[PDB]
């Protein structure tokens, strides 16, 4: 948690420590009082969000497109907790 | 001086007599030797304070930090390496809101009773 | 006899809480909101002493629990309410004490007397609480009248510490509405209060002459200090928030 | 190891698609707060302020 | 056995048990009225109130402790001390309590040795009682500093957390009086009377006359009329507190 | 003013160090000794005072 | 207090079958020779009319004569430091503030510079009465094993 | 016994569980059915049947 969250800051803002320090305390403080997911479990709301994305902008044959891509995500089964991942991507879309 | 101060460490944890202040000195000087042969502070603290987040302090945790900062902003009057004092402290460092706080506080009591009572079953 | 300690345990329960008990009778006899607790008969005379010293603690309770439900079920808008919001608030931790020594009567190993430890906690807190309501019925105290009935007790309960803790929350807490009720009267010249909150009397300099009955927790030396606050807008350190507001008179003029 | 690998790749596709701007070590980075139960609408603020 | 030692851990929680303690009036011991007499009988008795005419004098005390203050401020102060030292005093019966129910050990021999150090405690806890008949402090004050005069350290720790309790209303009078000269007593909670003498406009004459009648022994005679002209001129430690009154006399001076 | 502040923050990180002590360590940091040199110090002498009282 | 507790531990044995007339005398035998010397320590203390620095005296003795049995040795040595550790307190303040009070004659200077500096023989000390004089004159200008060097350190701070 | 336990919870939800309940002046009246709990309980459901009263408003 400490480490990996601090790594995010590093890489995004291209700067070692001691130049990320309020930022830092900015992404702690608000990470931490909301830690758990205050959403009920489902990966398929998430997906649909996604894919009514790509209707609503007319990109009908990425939507399509997606739908293979999700299956092989799912497929491998190594992360698990894909709602999370997937919630993310789509917010900063 | 380090060597007097040293000694006063020694002594401040017990507050035969003298042969004792002398063989604990002696741990301290060694300890220091052994030491030698073989992240910025203001980091350290906001990785403690994000431990006290996730556990519902969030009081805390603001408060920690609020006094870090405070001293940052001073120059202390007596202190000159105030970096690495906060960062010996880290290195040592470690409805239903009110029946959790009552609950906790009942179920101490509920520990002490017992230790009290086994201890005296020990003796028999 | 260890059994026969154990259903008055759970008796003892409904009690706290107000209600009837099993063989612990609920009376009102008193024209005060205190409530008189009877044991009944035993037979066993070990048994009818140890109930009858925890019986002293839900009289405590019984004063300001009720107090509150009145002050609500009749209406009030009052700084007499705000006081009785700061001993809801205190209530709240009692009511919580009853269900935490209730969960472990499920896993039932409680004496009354190993029982009656945590029962004296509070008792403190209550029984300061409880002699604050009682002197409020006789007063029948209204406004400035509650404010400084409370300072009262701030000077009295000082050398016990934890009865210093109850008396000072409620000056507090009864202060914080009274003062603010200051604050739009120096921003507004003209308040509602829906009884009396504050002691400027409404139907030159204006009027806002004040009964000699409401007057802040403190004494009338800095009343006067307000009295000549709003004269003029017609033209400890807490009572230093009492000076910011003269201060800003002499500008005004 | 493998299968660790071919998992990134799928998660890269569903990055450019939906031109979110991360790279390769961004997405690994999100992937692993992700991995141990950190709400994600918490998560998408603090990298708005992170790109700023 | 094991029903008169029930008998006998309910005078040390209140007072009488399941046999009454009186022949007259008076709480010496309990009736012979047990279901095993024997002439270890003579002994159980003399061990079942060797302290329990000694915890109803306090817990009597603090019955009557109910004012919202009148005649003395730090009589009932005293008096909320006693009620924190009486509180510990439960948690050694309840364990006892714990050992001798379902939730040896029923023997009556294990728990005399573990009411024998608080037979040292609250014995002349109820002696104290007894030497403070005061309300003005100062001899109160001057009661739990007599008893840290003698030896004990199983009574000096006791007397000793009291003397900073009896003084709590003595310095948190005295630190506000030295600064403003503010005041805040009606039943006095100092050793120098409020007002006596009416404030007329002065030549800097005594606006209090002091008691020398009632002085604590973290005080003195000398050190009582100088902190009276500490507060005409606004207008734990047992030797060091006059040090630094001395101290605040030299700040207001200067 | 500064040794009041650092006894709040050294008792929220609950520590172990009492007033006294952390007195004695600030003249150590400034007289120029390591930070995890006086860490390990502080916990070698602690275990042997403990050991020492309990024999007491 | 450590006597009736091992009366427990005897009670706790006493409810199985085990402990019989010289089972017990065991237990009784390092406890004897403890409480042999304790009593005829407080024989002559009570009885013999001693308080003060004069008890210190008695006791003293017994650490010369109680060398032979080193049970016999530790007791009188623990009650002879248990016995002085008020006692040193007093004269402490005098050597090192200067300040005294004695309301039991607790030491063995009683006040009324001109103030006098008593070295009396119903307190006689433990120690030499030639070391007590370098007591009694470190206090003279403060006035308005190596427990004696404690007050040879004093004595030259004070002059 | 437990039953009950269940009942009061949907006079939170309506004014109506396993009895037939009605309001009048006010209060979610009680039926605890037969004697086998203790005359005591039926007032703890009595202060929880005002905001059975207090939902319907």
């Amino acid at each position: 948690p400490n480490v990996l969250l601090q790594n995010l800051c590093c890489r995004i803002l291209g700067k070692g420590e001691a130049d990320v320090a309020q930022q830092f305390q900015y992404a702690v403080r608000v990470i931490g009082s909301n830690f758990a997911p205050t959403v009920e479990r489902d990966e398929f709301l998430v997906t649909e969000k996604i894919k009514k994305e790509f209707v609503r902008q007319r990109r009908e044959a990425d939507g399509a497109l997606f739908s293979e891509l999700h299956r092989k995500l799912q497929s491998q089964g190594v992360l698990k907790n894909r709602w999370s991942i997937l919630y993310l991507l789509l917010s900063l879309s | 001086s380090i060597t007097k101060l040293f000694g006063d460490l020694c002594e401040s944890h017990m507050v035969s007599k003298n042969r004792t202040k002398q063989t604990l000195k002696k741990l301290a000087y060694d300890t220091l030797f052994v030491h030698l042969f073989q992240l910025p502070v203001k980091n350290k603290i906001i990785m403690l304070s994000f431990n006290l987040r996730i556990c519902g302090m969030s009081s805390e945790a603001d408060r920690l930090e609020e006094l870090v900062e405070y001293l940052e902003q001073s120059n202390g009057i007596q202190i000159s390496d105030l970096h690495a004092v906060l960062e010996l402290l880290v290195e040592l460092s470690g409805v239903q809101v009110f029946e959790a706080d009552l609950g906790t506080t009942v179920a101490y009591q509920e520990l002490e009773i017992s230790t009290t009572i086994q201890r005296t079953l020990q003796i028999m | 006899l260890p059994s026969q300690e154990t259903c008055l345990v759970e008796d003892l329960l409904y009690i706290l809480i107000g209600v009837d008990g099993r063989y612990i009778s609920v009376q009102p006899l008193v024209g005060r909101q205190s409530r008189s607790f009877s044991v009944e008969q035993n037979l066993d005379s070990s048994v009818k002493e140890l109930v009858n010293r925890i019986l002293p603690v839900a009289t405590n309770y019984s004063t300001v629990t009720r107090f509150v439900e009145e002050n609500s079920s009749f209406e009030y808008g009052q700084v007499n309410h705000a006081l009785g919001a700061a001993m809801r608030t205190l209530g709240k931790e009692y009511m919580i004490l009853i269900s935490q020594l209730e969960h472990l009567q499920r896993q039932g190993l409680l004496s009354l007397q190993k029982l009656w430890f945590y029962i004296q906690p509070t008792l403190r807190t209550m029984e300061v609480l409880a002699s604050i309501a009682t002197s409020l019925n006789k007063g029948e105290c209204f406004g400035g009248a509650t404010l400084s009935l409370l300072h009262d007790r701030t000077f009295g309960y000082t050398g016990d510490s934890q009865a210093q803790e109850l008396c000072l929350y409620l000056t507090k807490a009864a202060s914080a509405p009274y003062f603010d009720i200051l604050e739009r009267w120096i921003y507004r010249g003209i308040i509602n209060d829906p009884y009396s909150e504050f002691m400027v009397e409404e139907h030159w300099d204006q009027r806002y002459t004040i009964v000699q009955q409401q007057i802040p927790s403190f004494l009338q030396k800095v009343a006067d200090k307000i009295l000549s606050t709003g004269k003029y807008l017609n033209v400890q350190a807490y009572v230093e928030r009492i000076e910011k507001a003269y201060n800003y008179a002499s500008k005004v003029l | 190891m493998s299968a660790v690998r071919e998992t990134m790749d799928v998660l890269l596709e569903i990055s450019r698609l939906l031109n979110t701007g991360l790279d390769m070590e961004t997405l690994s980075i999100c992937v692993r707060l992700c991995e141990q139960g950190i709400n994600p609408e918490a998560l998408s603020s603090v990298i708005k302020e992170l790109r700023r | 056995e094991t029903s008169l030692v029930r008998d006998l851990l309910y005078v040390f929680q209140g007072i009488d048990g399941k046999f009454v303690k009186m022949c007259n009036s008076e709480n010496c011991y309990k009736v012979d009225g047990k279901v095993a007499v024997s002439k270890s009988l003579k002994d159980i008795t003399s061990k079942l109130s060797e302290l329990g005419w000694l915890h109803n004098k306090i817990k009597k005390y603090t019955d009557q402790r109910s004012l919202d203050r009148a005649f003395g401020l730090v009589g009932q102060s005293f008096c909320a001390a006693l009620h924190q030292e009486l509180k510990e005093y439960y948690r050694l019966l309840s364990v006892l309590h714990s050992q001798l129910q379902v939730e040896s050990s029923l023997t009556l021999r294990r728990l005399l040795v573990w009411t024998f150090d608080p037979k040292i405690r609250l014995k002349t806890l109820a002696a104290l009682v007894d030497h403070c008949q005061g309300r003005k402090g100062g001899e109160l004050a001057s009661a739990v500093h007599a008893y840290t005069k003698t030896g004990d350290p199983y009574m000096r720790s006791l007397v000793q957390h009291i003397l900073g309790l009896v003084a709590y209303p003595i310095l948190n009078f005295l630190y506000r009086w030295i600064y403003d000269g503010e005041l805040e007593d009606t039943y006095h909670e100092f050793f120098v009377a409020s007002d006596p003498v009416v404030k007329t406009d002065r030549l800097w004459h005594d606006k209090y006359s002091l008691r020398k009648s009632m002085i604590p022994s973290f005080m003195t005679m000398d050190q009582s009329r100088k902190v009276l002209l500490i507060g005409k001129s606004i207008n734990d430690l047992e030797n060091a507190f006059q040090t630094k009154i001395d101290a605040a006399y030299f700040d207001t001076s200067k």
